[PDB]
RNA sequence: GGUGAACAGCCUCUGGCCAAUGGAACAAUGUAGGCAAGGGAAGUCGGCAAAACGGAUCCGUAACUUCGGGAAAAGGAUUG
RNA sequence: UUGUGGCAGCCAAGCGUUCAUAGCGACGUUGCUUUUUGAUCCUUCGAUGUCGGCUCUUCCUAUCAUUGCGAAGCAGAAUUCACCAAGUGUUGGAUUGUUCACCCACCAAUAGGGAACGUGAGCUGGGUUUAGACCGUCGUGAGACAGGUUAGUUUUACCCUACUGAUGACAGUGUCGCGAUAGUAAUUCAACCUAGUACGAGAGGAACCGUUGAUUCACACAAUUGGUCAUCGCGCUUGGUUGAAAAGCCAGUGGCGCGAAGCUACCGUGUGCCGGAUUAUGACUGAACGCCUCUAAGUCAGAAUCCAAGCUAGCAUGCGACG
């Protein structure tokens, strides 16, 4: 009664249950391990997945036989426009795990970030942070947030920045309420950590600030919805041949005659999608920061003077203005996602890590059917 | 940039695009997307069609 | 070595014999190098290593299995450049177990992830593409 | 009535009907219908099911034969 | 229960060119196993749906490869014996209903098994197992055959649970968190260099590090390629029809060509994970036992192993900060 001929599992187990995420925003569930020896910096950051696009490199891989040739790679671009710090948190040690040791929050909030408190913001009186802002205009209330930010200083051992981002700056998302959460500081000791986030509220960081280019990111989401659905599409399962009575896209069997139970690991039909998952070691090809000439999709090869966005935008998300990253293969989710960008936790010490990326086109031709002309510029020139 | 031109349309494929055809008389055919490929794998004559640069040239338009 | 490139050559294919060795035809049977799955036919590329049977030619060269190398393949594959070549009709070429060619000559175009693999096929080639 | 070899199918005229409980949504699995890249029965007990061929004109038509057939053999070309 | 089937110990006549024990081990002898078959007839005959295959899951080790080792009549290569080891894998096909069998080929490998001889309200119905029928042997005959062949209906879930997912109360409400516990995922191979080096009379002929890919699996995603069309998007077109043209419409999607968007494919693309403890084993110091000795007290190095880390869940009717 053994299995005549042996095949490996459909599906994995370590990503169960999967199911609707709790969550939107994809939570980071691990930061990288401070260093105290390192400059003080952040260790995460916010992104949304505007689209996708290809670029040609020229390889330098010696022992490969793409080594000094060009290869076409799909990038996704992620418009990443500059969080806003408007909290601090600190966190201790007891042995039950670490504890929000106390959170100190910014004079001013954005009309934005202040509408993450409310579900209806609009018949809301908006009063979130009304009365706490007015610990800033008295002489005690200064005292004793200087106090809060003794205590952080003296006890605290992992310490957070609040960060929202300014989910207006993209006209494309139809969305007015900022995407808030905490990114780890990492470096330095625990008075230069809160020093460092302290006098940094309410100041915009760039993404620069915390990546690098040629550096490997982690990126966390909620991966697309597509909803309850059978099982030869949610794991895999070979179908049942085509003369088999009530249907055949199903799982024959479902466990043994013992246990008399069906097992967790039997396939079964469910939602599937919208998972949260983390995907790592995505590589860093370019940064693109608003308001110099290494914002455009113009390489050193190419000159057309042209835009990181295609013709007509991206579909469903519309058209960058703001800064962004360009990532090295697919991203989680749909168009218009938010995306949270973590420093990787390994170390990276591989070849394939270390690689030196450098461009020589970056495809512009609309991605709405099949783009022929890189700039509308070029079009109107062919057509007259 | 080295762009290539299409060999039914006549249009600059750009790099990263592209489908190319070796027939068997050894000849390279380099289509820009799927509907000059199947245009031509229907026997069909670009100088015809009336959007193909051949037409466009043979009629000096 | 090589890249993985699109398998369009299953079990039981029938594929044309583009050499002057007398085999107008050759019948794929197995690939080498292929760590199965169950279910699964295994599935020949340019420049896999096959083993092939001759059903319709020269009758010194007919009923016996022998290594043969894909050299033209109908299905698109995806290079590194981005642009997806392929040919006009599956073709391959008998070798010898070392991989030495057995025939004179290729008829045909051939590919160049094939030529840059297997020297000797490589030499005989006409017009590598 | 038209096409068409035609009381085939498809569409219309006289006459008769819109009677089969309706509203919203387009998830899985179904019942019925399709389409698929490369390969072409490797699937399976088994080419089961589906696809393919299909009208007409012209040419050509094997073995075997009870000399009647096989035969619409097979194999080709053309069609607005 | 274990005759029988399978497995593994003890002694040592010999084989092993010398040599009992590298590797076997006859005459004997002791055990283990419940996949075979036998025996029984304890439950079930007011019915537990009976062979096989497909699917899919899980577990066992009596280990085939895979990681680490010890031994050799181990020079190298290969092969054999055993140890810690069940994490991972164990294929495509010809013929047969077949399990089994036996070939072709790949492979690192094509190990064995259990789960009511796993699995029929999951399929199939090839075999078998009603009624039709034919042949053979038997019977005087009706008929029989653990002889052969052909045709032969495969019913029900909406209940409970299990499992998969979906809401949800319980210190007002909301953002951010914590992380108990549970799941866990990566696997193997190839090529270049090392190297025609070490080893070897020669014949042949390694490996570590390093580099580049690949196989199986997993998770995503859709720029390109491909796939899909009732966008009934555009065009063409058959038959009818609105007197005609234009515009259309009907033939359940009339048909054909292209066909964006979305969905999607190892048929396309990307990514897949760092510490600590140790098993085998080999060692350190070191007695018992003036010596020796890896063990006795104490120590070390150590693996596809273990636990973490990482990834998923987190109604744990758990907890923290702030508004
Ligand atoms: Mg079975
Ligand atoms: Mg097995
Ligand atoms: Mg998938
Ligand atoms: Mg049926
Ligand atoms: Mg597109
Ligand atoms: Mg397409
Ligand atoms: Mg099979
Ligand atoms: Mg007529
Ligand atoms: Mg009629
Ligand atoms: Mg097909
Ligand atoms: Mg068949
Ligand atoms: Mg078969
Ligand atoms: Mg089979
Ligand atoms: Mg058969
Ligand atoms: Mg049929
Ligand atoms: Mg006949
Ligand atoms: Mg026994
Ligand atoms: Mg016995
Ligand atoms: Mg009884
Ligand atoms: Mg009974
Ligand atoms: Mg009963
Ligand atoms: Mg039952
Ligand atoms: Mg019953
Ligand atoms: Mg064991
Ligand atoms: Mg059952
Ligand atoms: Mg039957
Ligand atoms: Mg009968
Ligand atoms: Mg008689
Ligand atoms: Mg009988
Ligand atoms: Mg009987
Ligand atoms: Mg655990
Ligand atoms: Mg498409």
């Amino acid at each position: 009664s053994h299995r005549k001929f042996e095949h490996p599992r459909h599906g994995s187990l370590g990503f169960l249950p999967r199911k609707r995420c709790s969550r939107h925003r994809g939570k980071v569930k691990s930061f990288p391990k401070d260093d105290q020896q390192k400059p003080c910096h952040l260790t995460a950051f916010l992104g949304y997945k505007a689209g996708m696009t290809h670029i040609v490199r020229e390889v330098e891989k010696p022992g490969s036989k793409l080594h000094k040739k060009e290869t076409c790679e799909a990038v996704t671009i992620i418009e990443t426009p500059p969080l806003v710090i408007v909290g601090l948190v600190a966190y201790v040690k007891t042995p039950r795990g670490l504890r929000t040791l106390n959170s100190v929050w910014a004079q001013h909030l954005s009309e934005d970030v202040r509408r993450r408190f409310y579900k209806n913001w609009c018949k809301s009186k908006k009063k979130a942070f009304t009365k706490y802002a007015l610990k800033y205009d008295s002489d005690s209330g200064k005292k004793e947030i200087q106090l809060q930010l003794e205590k952080m200083k003296k006890y605290a051992t992992i310490v957070r920045v609040i960060a929202h981002t300014q989910i207006r700056k993209m006209k494309g998302l139809k969305q007015k309420k900022a995407h808030l959460m905490e990114i780890q500081i990492n470096g330095g000791t625990i008075a230069d950590k809160v020093d460092y986030g302290y006098k940094f509220f309410e100041k915009e960081v760039p993404v620069e600030a915390v990546f690098q280019k040629d550096e490997m990111v982690d990126i966390i989401g909620v991966t697309k919805g597509k909803g309850y659905e059978g099982v030869v599409t949610r794991w895999g399962v070979t179908r049942l041949p085509r003369k088999t009575h009530r249907g055949l896209r199903k799982v024959a069997c479902i466990g043994a005659w013992h246990p008399a139970r069906v097992s967790y690991t039997v396939a079964r039909a469910g939602q599937n999608g919208y998972h949260h998952r983390t995907e790592m070691n995505k590589k860093i090809y370019k940064m693109g920061k608003s308001g110099q000439e290494s914002h455009e999709a113009c390489t050193e090869f190419d000159r057309t003077e042209k835009d990181i966005t295609p013709m007509g935008g991206f579909p469903h998300y519309g058209v960058v203005k703001g800064d962004y990253l360009m990532i090295k293969g697919c991203c989680v989710g749909p168009k218009k996602r938010v995306v949270t960008l973590r420093q990787s936790l390994l170390k990276q010490t591989s070849r394939l890590a270390l690689e030196e990326i450098k461009l020589k086109f970056i495809d512009t031709s609309s991605k709405f059917g099949h783009g022929r002309f890189q700039t509308t510029d070029e079009k109107q020139k062919f057509y007259g | 940039l080295k762009t290539e031109l299409c060999r039914f349309s006549g249009q600059k494929i750009y790099p990263g695009k592209g489908i190319r055809f070796i027939r068997s008389d050894s000849q390279v055919f380099l289509f820009a997307n799927s509907k000059c490929k199947r245009y031509f794998h229907n026997r069909l004559k670009p100088a015809k069609l009336c959007w193909t640069a051949m037409y466009r040239k043979q009629h000096k338009k | 070595n090589k890249f993985r490139m699109s398998l369009g050559l299953p079990v039981a294919a029938t594929v044309n014999c583009a050499d002057n060795t007398g085999a107008k035809n050759l019948y794929i049977i197995s690939v080498k190098g292929i760590k199965g799955r169950l279910n699964r036919l295994p599935s020949a590329c340019v420049g896999d290593m096959v083993m092939a049977t001759v059903k319709k030619g020269k009758p010194d060269l007919r009923k016996k299995v022998m290594p043969a190398v894909i050299v033209r393949q109908r299905k698109p594959w995806r290079r590194k450049d981005g642009v997806f070549m392929y040919f006009e009709d599956n073709a391959g070429v008998i070798v010898n177990p070392k991989g030495e060619m057995k025939g004179s000559a290729i008829t045909g175009p051939i590919g160049k992830e094939c030529a840059d693999l297997w020297p000797r096929i490589a030499s005989a080639a006409n017009a590598i593409v």
